[PDB]
């Protein structure tokens, strides 16, 4: 029923203005530009709005605390993040937030939700579908797959299928409106 | 919580590892070749590690993307074990480094840090 959406920034939130300058959308706007109608009874919470390259270890302590104070209040959490360090964060959170009572799903995109053929809609739709499953823990949703967050690495830099589960089966893969086990 | 991750290349020396420990780095990850190991000739690397391994955690992972590490597979690996190197097993590189940082965040007992890196905490490792 009840989903919390925490924003950290990244390419998913990106918008280039008419000038060298770079602007960021809030997590609420991302969802709406991605064209997500489903998400209902969904809250938003914008922790950061940076390129994930800037992430420091202190940023993780912030995120951990926030998550630890929301895990009882929600059935599912989604965290949108830049792809550059997405897997660093998901791994670290898995260690910090030892035993999560709910699914916590990290996602992002290689193409800003702004543009056409963005992978944002698929990623978010996937994250949300898994945030509402029964399955507690830390995960990455990307290119239609759900992967254990502490077994995920960025494997490609200029390509939709950017993340893989390493030496560990995919938790679930999308197949229409159905999340299939592995 | 300061960790240095250095990629093994042919002829690399232990020089920069002494420097890191002097600089206050509390942990070091080495990205080895294949299933893992250390050169026993061509550099002071192995002696440098046999030295610093007892003082700070020294972790070995693989430069390759899939299949992870096994220091029992080769003599080059076995030597690295004898020198006190902690294997990363089948952990991702992201898991290996964050796991280390998190452990160093509340302990410095190399020997303890070592049993921890070899234990499956959250589903990150086959132990
Ligand atoms: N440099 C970007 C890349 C991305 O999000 O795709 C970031 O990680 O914030």
């Amino acid at each position: 029923m009840k989903i919390l959406l925490i924003g950290m920034g990244g390419t998913i939130a990106s918008v280039k203005g008419e000038n060298g300058y770079e602007a960021s959308l809030s997590v609420k706007e991302v969802l709406d530009i991605a064209g997500i109608k489903d998400c209902e009874d969904c809250d938003f919470l914008d922790l950061k709005n940076v390129d994930s390259t800037l992430i420091q270890p202190e940023d993780w302590v912030d995120l951990a605390e926030t998550l630890y104070k929301n895990v009882k209040k929600y059935d599912g959490i989604i965290v949108t993040h830049g792809t550059d360090t997405l897997a660093y964060t998901s791994s670290m959170i898995s260690f910090m937030l030892r035993n999560p009572p709910i699914p916590i799903v990290f996602t992002g995109s290689m193409i800003p939700a702004t543009e056409e053929n963005s992978d944002a809609p698929l990623n978010l739709q996937t994250a949300i579908k898994f945030a509402t499953s029964g399955i507690r823990g830390v995960y990455v949703a990307f290119n239609g797959k759900v992967m254990l967050g502490v077994r995920t690495s960025k494997v490609r830099t200029m390509s939709r299928d950017a993340f893989e589960s390493i030496n560990y089966p995919i938790i679930a893969e999308l197949r229409g409106e159905d999340l299939v086990v592995n | 919580m300061a960790v240095l991750v250095i990629k093994l290349i042919p002829g690399l020396s232990g020089d920069i590892f002494r420097a890191a420990v002097e600089l206050g780095y509390r942990g070091i990850v080495i990205e080895g070749y294949g299933a893992g190991g250390i050169p026993y000739r061509g550099s002071d690397l192995l002696q440098t590690i046999e030295e610093l391994s007892k003082e700070i955690p020294i972790v070995m992972t693989t430069q390759a993307m899939y299949d992870g590490v096994d220091l029992t597979r080769y003599k080059v690996g076995r030597l690295a074990l004898r020198a006190g190197v902690i294997p990363a097993g089948d952990m991702t590189k992201e898991a290996t480094v964050t796991k280390l940082m998190w452990i160093l965040g509340h302990t410095n007992n190399v020997e303890e840090i070592k049993v921890l890196m070899r234990k499956n905490l959250v589903g990150e490792l086959r132990d």
